DNA sequence: TAACAGTGGCCTTATTAAATGACTTCTCCATGATCTAC
């Protein structure tokens, strides 16, 4: 039987200067548009936080096709031939020639603030005297949290078991791309939205928000919300983990309400061995 | 000769029977061989020297964009003209509404530096950038393009 | 010409005159060494003018440009016109028109 | 009789790359187009949305003749002669064998038109540069993105059909589509309808083609458009043979005078599933499934 | 025309009113052979009104400005629509207007 | 509509009117020939308003101000909710709205 | 293993000057900008501390190949090939040479700006030549701030060439010298005095910025209620949680704090005991 | 009541601007010699 596993994860609330676009001139330019209520709104891109978990992937065991050198920042690859039965990487990412090309088991979209951005530019200059071209650089951040959605069709891994370390990595994700030494932001989730159901429809995608402008609070949803009530997303395939979870208890009428009988956990670990252990049931793991 | 002999302008479908209908840049290279044709034809047309103003001002700015990078790459590293007039023209290509094109053209032309045709004809070239169509203004970049000499 | 077409053209006037205030500013900071750099501060323009991401960054910085340039004659003579001018029409255009009058500028001799 | 459901369907609001087109050099061209009152909108193709039926037809377990592998990333056909009488895709979508008994071609029950960005396409790019020092002509790059949803219609003729009764896979595909066509590993946008406006009649015209608005240019607002309101009152639109389910149903309610409003007495749905099996039922009463 | 524009022209004639007000108490000020300022004057209101953060700091600047202005008629004229439309808009888009007034204050002096 | 600037429109008509009674009152305190200033009074006013330091200041010295205003009608029909309002909101807030009263005092006299 | 050590460090209470922005005119302004509740707080670029502790590590002996003179306040490089095997400073920040081993190292040091933990209102302190002669270098104001300031830095501790090295950064972040700023007129400490400090070999920390203010005009400082109830729920294990400094005494005064999941954790009032044992257990898993 | 409203120096250094393959498939002919039926 087909099964997917989508979700929405929110990270944790500081200051981020992941993705710079272009550098227009003296500025590095952090990556950013229109969003939601037409606010300019800063973005990670997906293929970031794909090179973050095939990081993960690497940094434990794992046999991957692409190695990271992390010494000559540049990747190198075990076998010119990709092998997605053998190797985690080409098994879960995909690959392209220019063969077989795979299609990749994980599909994932770009991260996106839940604050709009203003202006949050950072001077930074260099030491003293003998002032050149370099002394003066401006770098723009953003005190937000982060907000992506990703889908994962688990039939289609040539290997089915590799969904596990998929979840650990998401749940660990290392260092994803960006001004680390300066900026230095956790990409992990503080609060999570997985749908583990067998069809191709979901309606948790980008189910945070808040706006609020200025703040950190982060309400789950009141169209996510809705959405629940209403009858669809049955709560038996809902999985609802982190500091959300406070807020969603403190609700009214939250024991009668339908979000109540879906798998809610304070603890994300605890959610997510619940979560693994309905998979490995299904999955025949 | 079509386009004489329908009454139009010489220039009136150059883009997209030019640029877009081009395989593996088999007509796009035979504009630098008949760049003479284009230099006779623009220099003895029967009206609208405003736009070869505009042609004079295109190829000023181009002439900055690409001597900037000439001058960043040392000898050996200096990618020929090929190159880099492929790269202006997929970037035109890339324009699809009046508003993305009009800022690429402005922000190239202020990259070409300081531009006397510009400076000498303001109010005209300004005005004809403003009010003509947009597909116009990219066919005469292409045909500046072509008449244009090192 | 059209009354657009005249504010228009007002409006790239008000902005070479800008730039000519801040340039005379910067030749006045700088005029030790052989001479003040031109291109450099044509460079720093444009990256600046590109920079701005949404209409109110935009304007901000273009108001603050124009006040930065001083008199500005042009100005004076059409507040209405060119205030209303700036405040309705899209940043994206007013960005157009701006890039287009620091093109079209020629340094005092 | 003869029977034709029409429906409008609007997609969830995230960002889209399923449209890319011939590319123009470095940058990855998404399809656009001009749209209403001038502006340019990004399209989806409407032959992806129907790969996405057929894909959904075959994973699902039904007789379909023309088999994707997932693997190869070829396309086979279990039968060289088309045969729309034993398997689904032939019936559903036709067929047209063009090369030098059975019939050659087919119309094909399903009729669908160009999925259509319900905001303008405001001009957006995304950078993308390969990890490494070690950097080459395919290193960095330029995808276009568009943060909107998505709108199509589509027109099923039912009494076209071989089998009646393979209409409700039809149905069950629209509100369970799989992938369409796109950018998935980056810009993964799921299809599946967030409102609907189904019209279930024995006459030929409809007017709920393209039935949703924007509220503001730059928004994730989509409400229900002046006109088919105003068609719905005057009387054209019969409300007994309107469905609308999904979100949309929450600002339909909120709406003033809703309750003496024609639109009230149409068959109104906040959950989709209801309103799927209302209409399937409705449906396998009027074809005698 | 419309509410909204003519509110911003006579906003901006408000703020032109009141700083030709400071512009004449700093002409008061100054005495002797000392050259009372012109443009560096203009110069400290816009380093004054840059430095600004959050809406309560450039609201009080302003109020601030405008009373030390003194006597002025557009103000006099409008108090309901001045004073909603300084309460009211985001601090940013008053700046812009503050900037925009500045720049051509100088036909009058 | 939308109260909340009703409120602060009634208070900037009692802030005007009580201003007026203590420029009255000063009228009276002066004597002979010398002209009673009136620039110099809302210089003074402002002075004073920019010379507290928050809650305790500037709240008494704000509830003495309209106390001295004297019968103000505006005042004795909007006693309890301008009351509330002073009790509510921050103290640079009421500031903001008494200097935009003082710029907006003078077409009463 | 990958073992990391995150950490969110709480300066003194103070008044602060530290960080400015362009010169603008007359009056230097803080580096300041939105941080919670849409407040406006100030801001310690990252780049400062970082450069304090570059400054610890030269001074305190050690090898660096950058030394800064201190007298005409130049930076000099002792090798203009980067070696992150021999100087302590290339391992530790990275480099990245550009102009045109390894050319570019993404250093074992990640740090984030730090946060004033009190909003800031006002503050601007009048300065002024003196004398009675005027110039145009006469009047001039001052942004400063009475807060403490708060920042969050992690560490790879397997990215360094030499294992060892994380005791003398651990040492430096305790005993860090003046960050840079008007130390003339504002000298702010920036010694930490309230730690939390994490030592896992995962990636996840959920420690970014523990503390927040009460009455926020105050010098008072507590855990945010966020991570006491991150810790309570099971997430964070307390065996690697590592707490000192003044909110141990806030901390133990709680009710129920022995029946609380934060009593397992090692919690020192004294900073120095607490890095000693830090150190202890660091020194045990990575082998030193 | 007064006098000042910053004095400096910089405004990015590199690097790469795409890598593939497809560029319609069918059909509908016109006309006269001859076969053939009336």
């Amino acid at each position: 039987p087909n099964y997917y596993l989508y979700g929405t994860v929110l990270t944790r609330y500081g200051l981020a200067s992941l993705n710079h676009d272009i550098r227009r001139g003296n500025k590095t330019i952090l990556q950013k548009g229109y969003w939601n209520n037409g606010k300019i709104h800063s973005f990670v891109g997906s293929s970031a936080i794909r090179w973050a978990l095939r990081f993960y992937l690497q940094k434990q065991g794992y046999l991957v096709n692409r190695v990271w050198d992390e010494e000559e920042h540049i990747n190198r690859l075990t076998s010119e031939d990709f092998d997605p039965e053998k190797f985690y990487d080409d098994d879960i990412f995909g690959f392209a020639l220019l063969p077989n090309q795979r299609m990749g088991a994980l599909g994932m979209n770009m991260a996106v603030s839940l604050t709009p951005y203003d202006g949050a530019v950072k001077l930074g200059a260099k030491s003293g005297r003998e002032k050149d071209s370099t002394s003066l650089h401006f770098t723009e951040y953003h005190a937000t949290r982060y907000q992506y959605y990703f889908g994962i069709d688990a039939t289609h891994l040539k290997d089915f078991s590799r969904i596990l370390p998929m979840i650990d990595g998401i749940m660990n994700l290392p260092k994803v791309g960006g001004s680390s030494n300066i900026f230095n932001y956790p990409f992990c989730p503080d609060s999570l939205v997985f749908q583990w159901t067998n069809h191709f429809a979901s309606y948790i995608s980008y189910c945070f928000e808040y706006c609020d402008p200025k703040s950190k609070e982060a309400k789950l949803s009141q169209e996510f919300i809705d959405e629940v009530e209403c009858g669809q997303i049955d709560p038996s395939k809902l999985w609802i983990g982190g500091t959300i979870v406070k807020d969603l208890q403190q609700l009214d009428n939250f024991e009668s309400s339908p979000l109540n009988k879906a798998h809610i956990y304070r603890n994300r670990n605890e959610m997510i061995e619940a979560l693994k252990t309905v998979i490995k049931r299904d999955l025949g793991l | 000769a079509d386009n004489l002999v329908k009454g139009i302008h010489w220039w009136s479908n150059f883009w997209e029977k030019l640029v877009i209908e081009d395989s593996k840049e088999y007509l796009f290279n035979q504009l630098f061989s008949n760049r003479e044709g284009f230099i006779i034809m623009a220099e003895n047309s029967e009206e609208d020297k405003q736009y070869l103003i505009f042609i004079k001002v295109f190829q000023q700015a181009m002439k900055g964009n690409f001597a900037k990078i000439y001058a960043k790459t040392e000898e050996g590293k200096d990618p020929p003209i090929k190159k880099k007039v492929e790269r202006l023209r997929a970037e035109l290509n890339y324009c699809y509404d009046e508003l993305s094109f009009k800022e690429y053209l402005s922000d190239f032309l202020v990259r070409g530096g300081l531009n006397k045709y510009f400076n000498e004809h303001q109010e005209e070239i300004a005005l004809l950038i403003k009010k003509s169509p947009w597909q116009e203004i990219r066919i005469w970049s292409l045909l500046a393009i072509a008449s244009y000499k090192p | 010409n059209s009354e657009e077409d005249k504010q228009y053209l007002i409006f790239i006037k008000v902005f070479q005159q800008a730039m000519k205030g801040n340039f005379a500013k910067i030749y006045a900071k700088t005029e030790e060494g052989k001479d003040p750099p031109i291109k450099k501060k044509v460079e720093r323009l444009r990256a600046e003018l590109n920079y701005c991401y949404d209409e109110l960054s935009f304007k901000e910085y273009l108001s603050d440009f124009l006040v930065r340039g001083g008199l500005n004659k042009y100005f004076n003579e059409h507040q209405e016109e060119i205030a209303l001018l700036i405040k309705k029409s899209p940043w994206q255009e007013i960005r157009i028109w701006s890039l287009l009058a620091i093109a079209s500028y020629k340094p005092k001799d």
